[PDB]
């Protein structure tokens, strides 16, 4: 990480908000509705048929609050955020065998969710900053590759 | 491919922004050169500055093309050659650019229409930029 | 797209192929399966063994396939819309694992056609395995 | 990196060959001829307009011997290649403003370019080496973004 002082606020001050609960499933579902390919990972969920399938599903949010768990964690570990979600990096990588990729679209898309929920205070320099995280946690998720 | 259902979700989504399009444009720009700074390597003869009345204008441009492109949905391809052309050929643009942008794009459309941003349409809307992207760099393939 | 040149440079280099054709998918699989790990996630049923009568089953199909292709150039999208569906919709490919493919697919031409592996073909050669994987994942777009 | 040591010969001794004056080209060259964009960073070589042009190139063979260099070393120093390539990295990165994908392109030419020149010998384990390499190598340059 890095993040400007002025980029933490935006991110520590913004994120305190944030609907904890409804946001990890807004991600996550709107991923395996986005990127259906995701959904290979989650057919032990239930119907996901329909996106109204998706985000009504249970298992969903509740995985959801988990992986943003697994952010508001990263976040206040941004010193370390390569060793904290080394559990993780095993499990997404060397266990689930997910693509490096597919790490950027959930932080793409979680984005996204924020850039909704939040709308007109989600000014493009807190995101320029929150893109920064979504990444800089898309690696460290990513190391266990190399 | 695009179905019958994105075609219309997209059209909507469009549609419920109105001239705030073109302004929408400009706020993804910036969105973009803030968020992904490699992108800036396009724009040096530009002010990518927070008002930039350059950053403004390209944005009516950017717009006004995606909704050329929203008109002739089930025919961008003999549309955006203009600009296949252009993007590929000329420009040289990096194709993962057109995936940033492209995202810059969303989120601003997130940001501003709260009440249709259902994942339906983000899903049916990505496809559209995607399909954009993907006629813009196919004067690449 | 995929130039009137770039048709004649796959072409070329598919018939200086011959019936190595089907053994190049089997090779190309294996660099893959080896090369990128990651992609091994889609064929558990698979014994991704050296020698595999599965692997090298694969390899005489999705030679095949490419070949359906360099024969219908003018128009892949309908012939692989066949496999479009079954690649998009059925198996849920992860895009990006048509890059990998595509990769390894020319790093076996490379090593088995070393007199035409010129850059003009390598290029051209690109583009249409390009616009393979583009098809097969255009049922996404 | 890690390179199982049976992974590290298949690397060190077809590698003790190649001609290094010739192959190093061979990857910049075919890049700038199959990926075009790249070419707006070597607008300053002289026409590129034809591959053929391209090729013949002096301006290119003598920065792809340099480029190939920059291997041998991150080769012979895989327990460090972040740092090694630490200048590298911040003159394709804040000062060239290259995208990391771009890096994935010229180490999977040259692969290709190996590929070519020891054709048969080229066995997917061996490549399935470099293929280790030239991401290692592709991360290290990466390194200044984060
Ligand atoms: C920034 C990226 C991501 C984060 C923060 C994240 C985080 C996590 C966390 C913390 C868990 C819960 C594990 C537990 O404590 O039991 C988990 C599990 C899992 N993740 Fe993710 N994940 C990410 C992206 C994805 C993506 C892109 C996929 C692939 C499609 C995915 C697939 C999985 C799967 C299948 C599990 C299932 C756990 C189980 O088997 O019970 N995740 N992830
Ligand atoms: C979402 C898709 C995009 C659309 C619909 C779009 C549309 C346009 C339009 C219509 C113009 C103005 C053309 C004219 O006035 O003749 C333009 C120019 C240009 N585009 Fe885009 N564009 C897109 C993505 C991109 C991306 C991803 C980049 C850069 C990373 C980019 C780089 C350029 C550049 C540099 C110019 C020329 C700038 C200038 O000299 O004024 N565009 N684009
Ligand atoms: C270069 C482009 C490719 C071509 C032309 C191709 C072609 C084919 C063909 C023709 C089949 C046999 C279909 C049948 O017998 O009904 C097939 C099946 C399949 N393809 Fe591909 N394929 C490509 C890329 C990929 C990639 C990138 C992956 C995986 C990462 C993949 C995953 C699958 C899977 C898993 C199957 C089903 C396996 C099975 O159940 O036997 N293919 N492909
Ligand atoms: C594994 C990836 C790459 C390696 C090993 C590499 C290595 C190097 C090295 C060592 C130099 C010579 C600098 C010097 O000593 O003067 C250099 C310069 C440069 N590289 Fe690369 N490079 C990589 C990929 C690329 C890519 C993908 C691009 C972007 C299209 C690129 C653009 C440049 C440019 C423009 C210079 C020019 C140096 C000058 O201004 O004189 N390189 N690179």
């Amino acid at each position: 990480v890095h993040l400007t002082p002025e980029e933490k606020s935006a991110v520590t001050a913004l994120w305190g908000k944030v609907n904890v609960d409804e946001v990890g499933g807004e991600a996550l579902g709107r991923l395996l509705v986005v990127y259906p390919w995701t959904q290979r990972f989650f057919e032990s969920f239930g119907d996901l048929s329909t996106p109204d399938a998706v985000m009504g599903n249970p298992k969903v949010k509740a995985h959801g609050k988990k992986v943003l768990g697994a952010f508001s964690d990263g976040l206040a570990h941004l010193d370390n955020l390569k060793g904290t979600f080394a559990t993780l990096s095993e499990l997404h990588c060397d266990k689930l065998h997910v693509d490096p990729e597919n790490f950027r679209l959930l932080g793409n898309v979680l984005v996204c969710v924020l850039a909704h929920h939040f709308g007109k205070e989600f000014t493009p320099p807190v995101q320029a900053a929150y893109q920064k995280v979504v990444a800089g946690v898309a690696n460290a998720l990513a190391h266990k590759y190399h | 491919v695009l179905s019958p259902a994105d075609k219309t979700n997209v059209k909507a989504a469009w549609g419920k922004v109105g001239a705030h399009a073109g302004e929408y444009g400009a706020e993804a720009l910036e969105r973009m050169f803030l968020s992904f700074p490699t992108t800036k390597t396009y724009f040096p003869h530009f002010d990518l500055s927070h008002g930039s009345a350059q950053v403004k204008g390209h944005g009516k441009k950017v717009a006004d093309a995606l909704t050329n492109a929203v008109a002739h949905v089930d025919d961008m391809p003999n549309a955006l050659s203009a600009l296949s052309d252009l993007h590929a050929h000329k420009l040289r643009v990096d194709p993962v650019n057109f995936k940033l942008l492209s995202h810059c794009l969303l989120v601003t459309l997130a940001a501003h229409l709260p009440a249709e941003f259902t994942p339906a349409v983000h899903a049916s809307l990505d496809k559209f930029l995607a399909s954009v992207s993907t006629v813009l760099t196919s004067k690449y393939r």
